[PDB]
C-alpha cells in the first residue's frame, strides 16, 4: 500500500526550469533513499540521482551537473525534482522511484515534461486523399500542446482505423496522422470526414477526404 | 562505465510459451542486477533483484539466474499478462539500464500493405510539403523504410511513428512522414518509398510522379 504521487505534465520553453514533486505515502518515508529517473517518449530509462531522506544528501548523474537541484520536505513526505535551462532533450516522463537496497520496488506514476519553443496552437488538417481496398487520412500537422483526438464521421467509422502517436517536429510542433483502410468501391458514394478535436486551443475541424480530381 | 545490452531486441512468444532473455554487461556487476517490466503509459513494475530473488507479489512462473557479465529472465509459461518490454539495471553506481526486449504476440509473418501520399495542394500553398508512406497491418514488428527522391537517399527529413500491436490480428501499422520545403518538393519528380520487412522477398516501392 505504498504509493508514490507526482505532480501534473508541464509544458515549458527552452531555458525555463520545471519542478516536479512526489509525494510519498504508506511507510515511512526516511526509511528509503528515492532516485529520479526519466524517459523520452518511446526510447529506454535513463537515472537522473539519488537523495537521502533523512539528510537531504544528494549526487547525481553527471550530465545533470549545476542543472539538477534535489530537495525533500520529511513534514510532508515529499522529494522534489527541479531541472533548469530546460532544452529540447529534457522532454521525458520523469519518475520517482523508491530505493530497497537491491531495487527500485515503487514508482511513481510519472511526469511528463515537454520543452519546446511553440505555444498553444491548433492543427492544420490536411487529406490523405486515396490514390480491393484503398487507404485514405488525415494529416493532423503543427498542433501544440498534446493532444489531439480524432475521429471519423463522427464516431461511426471505427473499424479499420490506425491513429498513429504524435511525434515532436523539430519546430517544437506536434504532427499525426489518422488513416482508415475502406473498399475502393465506396470512394464514389461514402462520404469520409476526420473529426479532429484539439481542445488546448479550441480547435474543431471535421475535414471531408475525398480523391483528388484530375 | 558499465552498459548493459539486452537480447532479443524484440521477442515474439504465445501464451504457453518458456521465454528467456539475456542481459549483458560490458564488466563484471556481481550480483546486483534488476529486471523490470513495462507496459504502455505506465511505470516499470520490480520482478526479479539481486539476480535471482524473486519478489514477493510476481508470479511464480518468472525467475532470473546470473552474475558477472551475463544474466537471464525466463517465463516459464506465459500469460496474457505478460506481454511487455522488460528492462535490466545494475544497482550500482550510476544505476545503468538495458535498452529493453519487448515481448509481443505471435502470427505469422505479415508483409505491409503500402500506400504512399503526396502533399495535399492546400499544404503546398502554406510553403511545406508533407509526404506520407503507410505500411498497413504486418509483423513482426521490424520494418524499414527508405525515402528516394529522384533516386537519392533522403537523411533527416523523415519520421515515423508505430501503432501498439492490434488487439485482433496482433499487426503493427506504421507512417513515415518526409517533410520538404515546397520549393524542394518542386524542384524534383519521383517521389520513393522503399519498404523492407520479412515478408517481402526483395523491397518493395511505391512512388508516384509529382
Amino acid at each position: 500500500q505504498v504509493q508514490l504521487v507526482q505532480s501534473g505534465a508541464e509544458v515549458k520553453k527552452p531555458g525555463a526550469s520545471v519542478k516536479v514533486s512526489c509525494k510519498a505515502s504508506g511507510y515511512t518515508f526516511t526509511n528509503h533513499y528515492m532516485h529520479w529517473v526519466r524517459q523520452a517518449p518511446g526510447q529506454g530509462l535513463e537515472w537522473m540521482g539519488i537523495i537521502n531522506p533523512i539528510s537531504g544528501s544528494t549526487s547525481n548523474a553527471q550530465k545533470f551537473q549545476g542543472r539538477v537541484t534535489m530537495t525533500r520536505d520529511t513534514s510532508t513526505s515529499t522529494v522534489y525534482m527541479e531541472l533548469s535551462s530546460l532544452r529540447s532533450e529534457d522532454t521525458a516522463v520523469y519518475y520517482c522511484a523508491r530505493d530497497i537496497v537491491d531495487a527500485f520496488d515503487f514508482w511513481g506514476q510519472g511526469t511528463m515534461v515537454t520543452v519546446s519553443s511553440a505555444s498553444t496552437k491548433g492543427p492544420s488538417v490536411f487529406p490523405l486523399a486515396p490514390s480491393g481496398t484503398a487507404a485514405l487520412g488525415c494529416l493532423v500537422k503543427d498542433y501544440f500542446p498534446e493532444p489531439v483526438t480524432v475521429s471519423w464521421n463522427s464516431g461511426a467509422l471505427t473499424s479499420g482505423v490506425h491513429t498513429f502517436p504524435a511525434v515532436l517536429q523539430s519546430s517544437g510542433l506536434y504532427s499525426l496522422s489518422s488513416v482508415v483502410t475502406v473498399p475502393s468501391s465506396s470512394l464514389g458514394t461514402q462520404t469520409y470526414i476526420c473529426n479532429v478535436n484539439h481542445k488546448p486551443s479550441n480547435t474543431k475541424v471535421d475535414k471531408k477526404v475525398e480523391p483528388k480530381s484530375c | 562505465a558499465i552498459q548493459l545490452t539486452q537480447s532479443p531486441s524484440s521477442l515474439s512468444a504465445s501464451v504457453g510459451d518458456r521465454v528467456t532473455i539475456t542481459c549483458r554487461a560490458s564488466q563484471g556487476i556481481s550480483s546486483a542486477l534488476v529486471w523490470y517490466q513495462q507496459k504502455p503509459g505506465k511505470a516499470p513494475k520490480l520482478l526479479i533483484y539481486d539476480a535471482s530473488s524473486l519478489e514477493s507479489g510476481v508470479p511464480s512462473r518468472f525467475s532470473g539466474s546470473g552474475s558477472g557479465t551475463d544474466f537471464t529472465l525466463t517465463i516459464s509459461s506465459l500469460q496474457p499478462e505478460d506481454f511487455a518490454t522488460y528492462y535490466c539495471q545494475q544497482f550500482n553506481d550510476y544505476f545503468t539500464f538495458g535498452p529493453g526486449t519487448k515481448v509481443d504476440i505471435k502470427r505469422t509473418v505479415a508483409a505491409p500493405s503500402v500506400f504512399i501520399f503526396p502533399p495535399s495542394d492546400e499544404q503546398l500553398k502554406s510553403g511545406t510539403a508533407s509526404v506520407v508512406c503507410l505500411l498497413n497491418n504486418f509483423y513482426p514488428r521490424e520494418a524499414k523504410v527508405q525515402w528516394k527522391v529522384d533516386n537519392a537517399l533522403q537523411s533527416g527529413n523523415s519520421q515515423e511513428s508505430v501503432t501498439e500491436q492490434d488487439s485482433k490480428d496482433s499487426t503493427y501499422s506504421l507512417s513515415s512522414t518526409l517533410t520538404l520545403s515546397k520549393a524542394d518538393y518542386e524542384k524534383h519528380k519521383v517521389y520513393a518509398c522503399e519498404v523492407t520487412h520479412q515478408g517481402l522477398s526483395s523491397p518493395v516501392t511505391k512512388s508516384f510522379n509529382r
